[PDB]
DNA sequence: TCAGGATGTATATATCTGACACGTGCCTGGAGACTAGGGAGTAATCCCCTTGGCGGTTAAAACGCGGGGGACAGCGCGTACGTGCGTTTAAGCGGTGCTAGAGCTGTCTACGACCAATTGAGCGGCCTCGGCACCGGGATTCTCCA
DNA sequence: TGGAGAATCCCGGTGCCGAGGCCGCTCAATTGGTCGTAGACAGCTCTAGCACCGCTTAAACGCACGTACGCGCTGTCCCCCGCGTTTTAACCGCCAAGGGGATTACTCCCTAGTCTCCAGGCACGTGTCAGATATATACATCCTGA
């Protein structure tokens, strides 16, 4: 018989390794395309550095962790183990973003 | 001693904006205490901006972005639009 | 020889001269522009207008003549960006705004 | 886009 | 066939999935992706604004991290290894 | 006799309607100055001080219960409990 | 020469008062231990805000707090305080 | 007569003349004390030493002799005090703390 | 150009706490970021406790009092006992 | 669903006061005018840091509908919170007495600013190796159908 | 409960490139003065914060009672867990352009500084009418009954 673990196992696992693990979970450069699409509805003919996109990426991943931390808390506190959209939108509301 | 504030002009801005419309004590002071807020952040702003640039003088340059920075979207158009007509207009004359 | 206030010259209300000053003694810069002043009152004034407007209309729909630390605090959080602009801003004598949660209501 | 407040 | 493939789509379901298990989420549901698509978008936006004005008022046509670092301090998210 | 829940909805809107302070002010003087013996000793207090810790600790406390109401509703109760207001803390940061 | 050392005034926070203030927060059941906690939360607050008031006190040679000192701190707190000066 | 350094006078590491020169060109005050700079100095050496024991013992503990921003991440986020105090500053490449929840945990 | 930093000082009390610890340059950049938002802090803290006292001159009971303002219990009674033994220090020599 | 009783809430009137609008002296802060120096604008130059196929991999980017545990709705219960009432407690006002300390004012001495001369410590450029990344291999440890 | 199977940690070998040390070369740190002034200190004034008492009365308190909502339990069901490999399915290394960020040199006119002079607002009285308070009354809404 096939070998499949049962559901959860693997997400604990992966939960671990990326605790564990400091890199960058993002692709590059569809991150880079998206800040200077975004760029373009302010100046046109923007120059970026890499050290400014590498920065960017960084805050912006260390936001959504946080983001999914507060997420996850509310979905404990809700006697739940999936998050929801719901769960994010209390979070930056209680944050102060709504 | 003489006590400094912003009573009489915001006075006189509320008549200009309601003749017929009067003001309390307490929000006179509150009124005072805004204007001092927005003011220490403007300037604030504005010698930050200067400082990053090397530079030792406040221009109106400065405080224009001090003000696009600060105030949010229509208020920071508006504020850009009036405070370039009375500069403009200052020195026009 | 005949003096004439630098807010005529502009035609603001708010003291150019205060505000100069002000800038001077505030330990910002070595120096401060000609028209940072003017800039700077132009600003604050529009900021005062903008907000006594509202709080007057405020003031009305009340059937009050002088305008109250309740009637600036109504003005405040019933304007968007004004509520963004003094997000973290705490009146006293304003209350809150009347909100009741539509799960509590009953049906 | 001047006097055009939104509020 | 095609419309198929696209840009706004490339923080992908890894992605957010692998950002969500470094945050300690066990169990993601699928909505969970636009939402988080928005509010990156929202958060780009507006540092990116904040360093735009930044780069504006000095002159110049190419940001640097300074300007990244300088709006993300005004926006108290101060970040340290940048300058 | 009310079903319960009117009069609470009518002091919510009495209270949302009005703006006096709702704490006693000796009481909350007398906190202040045991709180304030813990730092220094024969501290005086202005009473224009003592009055903006009260504004200011009502502001506080009435944003706090907005916040745990609001979590409160989203675990599809109605009463709140001091576990609404650990996470409204924790979310805001302050543990 | 009377040095009163006062104690247990927490409890002064009367249980209606508390009431109250949730019900301007739009609260419309209370739990009975919320009181508890929310003195805690207060208690907190309060030894937050007047260690730095005493502070400002100390710095500026004064043995009487001022509504200016209480107002410095709220706002280095980032909880400005608007109707008391400054 | 050879000059002799401030900080060697107060057997201080960091530079007392550096940070007397930032403090006077940093447009703060219109003047500035003798001590100031001194105090200020050994306010921030002694920062520095604690983050960086607190570091190099997070280095040790990982069979590691090279500090990494990793170290600080772990250094800065175990101390209660300093996590208050940089509760609000994010270190690139820092990562996060191991931290399973109870409930999600297996029963 | 010269480019001002701290890399030097923060070296020699690592090797002054870890005589055989190495610092990455990541990690380096980090110390100086952080040595510099300090310094920053307690400038602007002073600079403000300045101004409310009418006050022209940074004195040590200003750094002092910024010190205790911003560092959280321990971290402040221990900064404070060492910039005391240090200007006392100074002041003796 | 519709209707009456009881309740609180919105509305109109009087009068009555104290907080707001107004007027006034003056003095100190604002306005005029001239000077000098340095910081900002402008011009020219260097070169360092940001963008696309013959003569291209190969693994994310998204196909194939076979498929278990948590989200969700419903139901019963019993305790706990809301609501009302008599008592009692303490908050609030005002009145008096007094003093520690906030606030203002005059010296004048020590402390910092500023300039000139001097020099050594930190910064730019350039090796040089070893702690750390990668990998391969095996022992150890965690999970799962019995 | 226990080995099969897969994931993880550890042991050891090998190659790499970034930190540590070295060596110029400034220019900012140090020292020695001279000179202006900031507030330390002493003295005086006089304001309110403290303490206490007495009266009035509204709110906290304890208790009784009723009902409705959090919680535990049970049953249904769905979706995105999952592996199982296309039709045509993101990083490297390259090489190359060139433009703007950085640097250097002149120059000029804007503002700090100083002196003089004058009137605008700030403290201080002084009236007066808009909301506080009180009462009386009409209307909206909940509760219970049918």
């Amino acid at each position: 018989k096939p070998h499949r673990y049962r559901p959860g196992t693997v997400a604990l696992r992966e939960i671990r390794r990326y605790q564990k693990s400091t890199e960058l979970l993002i692709r590059k450069l569809p991150f880079q395309r998206l800040v200077r699409e975004i760029a373009q509805d302010f100046k046109t003919d923007l120059r970026f550095q890499s050290s400014a996109v590498m920065a960017l990426q960084e805050a912006s991943e260390a936001y959504l962790v946080a983001l999914f931390e507060d997420t996850n808390l509310c979905a404990i506190h809700a006697k739940r183990v999936t998050i929801m959209p719901k769960d994010i939108q209390l979070a930056r509301r209680i944050r102060g973003e709504r | 001693s003489r006590k400094e504030s912003y009573a009489i002009y915001v006075y006189k801005v509320l008549k200009q904006v309601h003749p017929d419309t009067g003001i309390s004590s307490k929000a006179m002071s509150i009124m005072n205490s805004f204007v001092n807020d927005v003011f220490e952040r403007i300037a604030g702003e504005a010698s930050r901006l200067a400082h990053y640039n090397k530079r030792s003088t406040i221009t109106s340059r400065e405080i224009q972005t001090a003000v696009r920075l600060l105030l949010p979207g229509e208020l920071a158009k508006h504020a850009v639009s009036e405070g370039t007509k009375a500069v403009t207009k200052y020195t026009s004359a | 020889a005949k003096a004439k206030t630098r807010s005529s010259r502009a035609g603001l209300q708010f003291p150019v001269g205060r505000v100069h000053r002000l800038l001077r003694k505030g330990n910002y810069a070595e120096r401060v522009g000609a028209g940072a002043p003017v800039y700077l009152a132009a600003v604050l004034e529009y900021l005062t207008a903008e907000i006594l407007e509202l709080a007057g209309n405020a003031a009305r729909d009340n059937k009050k003549t002088r305008i109250i630390p309740r009637h600036l605090q109504l003005a405040v959080r019933n304007d968007e960006e004004l509520n963004k602009l003094l997000g973290r801003v705490t009146i006293a004598q304003g209350g809150v705004l009347p909100n009741i949660q539509s799960v509590l209501l009953p049906k | 886009n001047p006097t055009k407040r939104e509020r | 066939r095609k419309v198929l493939r696209d840009n706004i789509q490339g923080i992908t379901k890894p992605a957010i999935r692998r950002l969500a298990r470094r945050g300690g989420v066990k169990r993601i549901s699928g909505l969970i992706y636009e939402e988080t698509r928005g509010v990156l978008k929202v958060f780009l936006e507006n540092v990116i604004r904040d360093a735009v004005t930044y780069t504006e008022h000095a002159k110049r046509k190419t940001v640097t991290a300074m300007d990244v670092v300088y709006a993300l301090k005004r926006q108290g998210r101060t970040l340290y290894g940048f300058g």
